[PDB]
Formats: structure tokens, C-alpha cells, sequence
């Protein structure tokens, strides 16, 4: 990563579980780190980011294409989409504040919905990108 | 044959629809059976974003024709307090069609 990408997963992640909706949805349950226990079943996570370099002269930015995915047990899985358009609304015209640099604007991007495991866990991918400024 | 000495909650849920072809589970309580569970060999499986930790657990039922309750189906699960066994399938041990074979995974987030 660039020297931003450690303050911006710092910043998406505390735009969720301040969005109202998806504390009502998902709950608790948005984290990197999956916490020790019974898996909720209808948690979100975010980790896998990747970095372009959009850079200058003066200076450095980058474009991080971060993926937020959207886990679901339920048996269909318009529990997951409704989930994800908690989601995307929360970050998308984001005017987030970083601890590292700025972000100009954080946009949507492609965004995958399949069925992952033994066609048992629905998971949504959501790739956001997110240019910023070291 | 088997030694039913632990007491499982047999769960059966109950699928309301919703608006996009899909359903809504709940999991409401069936019957309490007693059942033996066998360990398998386990070990950590990678998740979606979790490192889960699963067992084989096959687990040994009395028997019922199948258009009874006391038939466990794949698609209903086992639990013994917060310890959720999913079941796989089930497949008749005996010859003579006494005892059932569950078969679980018990799969926690570790």
C-alpha cells in the first residue's frame, strides 16, 4: 500500500457502524478481523484492497479499489443486496475525514454477487475506489 | 450398536418467503433427541473471510418412516445449547433399520 491506505481503511471502516441503517441490518457484525465465537451469519468484512499510484511531480496519490464483501447464510439472498445498498449509499459521495492525507472522492465500481461456498454462503463483492492524496 | 447418551435439539426452520424467490429462516425448536456423536478428524478450513475450525461428528439417531418428525432431514440441524450441527445427511446404519446416521460439521469461527 501507499502511505494513505493504512488511514483509509481506518476511515471506511468507521463509516460503517455509524450508518443507521446496516446497525439494524447486519448489526455489530462489520469487521476485518472475524471475533471468536458462533459466526453471526450475515456479517460484512473488509480487507482486500489494491493500489494504482496515481502520482505527480509534486508529491504522490493512489487509487485503491478496496473490496467490501457482503456474507449471507440465509437461504435467498435479497437479504445480502439489501444489506449492500446499506452499504454503498454509506460511502459513495463519502466526504470522509483521513489521519493520513486526503481522499478527493470515493466512487462505485464493479461489483460481483455469486454463490461461494458448497452453494451455502451467498457472498456480494463491492469494489469501491477510492482516490486519494499522500 | 450405539450408546444414545447425549441429548441434541432437533431444529427444524420454518421457511417464510420473501419479494425475490429466496427464503427467511428462523430455526424454531423441533424435539429434543438422544443421539452419540463420533469425532472425525478435524482441522481449520478456509472460510469466506473466517478460519473456521470443523469436525466430522457423525452422529447416530434412533430411527422413524419418513414422514415423521422424529426423522432428522439435511436440511434441519442439531444443537446442544449454542453448539450448532448442521446436518448432512442421514442414511439408515442398521440392517434391520434401527439407528440413523447424521453426519455434522460444528463448525466455530476460532
Amino acid at each position: 500500500s501507499y502511505a494513505v491506505a493504512g488511514a483509509l481503511q481506518a476511515a471506511v471502516y468507521q463509516q460503517l457502524r455509524a450508518d443507521a441503517v446496516l446497525a439494524a441490518l447486519v448489526g455489530t457484525a462489520v469487521y476485518d478481523a472475524v471475533p471468536p465465537g458462533p459466526l453471526a451469519g450475515t456479517y460484512v468484512s473488509l480487507g482486500p484492497e489494491d493500489v494504482a499510484d496515481a502520482s505527480d511531480k509534486t508529491g504522490a496519490g493512489a487509487v485503491h479499489d478496496f473490496v467490501i464483501s457482503v456474507i449471507t447464510d440465509a437461504a435467498g439472498f435479497a437479504t445480502a443486496k439489501a444489506a449492500a445498498a446499506a452499504v454503498s449509499d454509506a460511502l459513495v459521495g463519502a466526504d470522509l475525514v483521513l489521519s493520513r492525507g486526503r481522499l478527493v472522492g470515493l466512487w462505485f465500481l464493479r461489483a460481483k454477487a455469486r454463490r461461494v461456498e458448497k452453494a451455502d454462503m451467498r457472498r456480494i463483492d463491492l469494489v469501491f475506489r477510492a482516490r486519494v492524496e499522500g | 450398536r450405539p450408546r444414545l447418551n447425549r441429548l441434541l435439539v432437533l431444529e427444524e426452520a420454518v421457511r417464510v418467503a420473501d419479494g425475490a424467490g429466496g427464503h427467511r429462516l428462523d430455526w424454531q425448536a423441533k424435539g429434543e433427541v438422544w443421539a452419540e456423536v463420533t469425532a472425525g478428524s478435524g482441522s481449520e478450513r478456509a472460510g469466506e473471510f473466517v478460519t473456521l475450525a470443523s469436525v466430522p461428528f457423525t452422529i447416530v439417531v434412533r430411527a422413524a418412516p419418513v414422514g415423521a418428525a422424529r426423522r432428522p432431514r439435511p436440511e434441519q440441524r442439531f444443537r446442544e445449547g449454542a453448539r450448532i450441527f448442521r446436518i448432512l445427511a442421514v442414511a439408515e446404519r442398521d440392517r434391520e433399520g434401527h439407528y440413523l446416521s447424521c453426519f455434522a460439521r460444528e463448525e466455530v469461527v476460532a
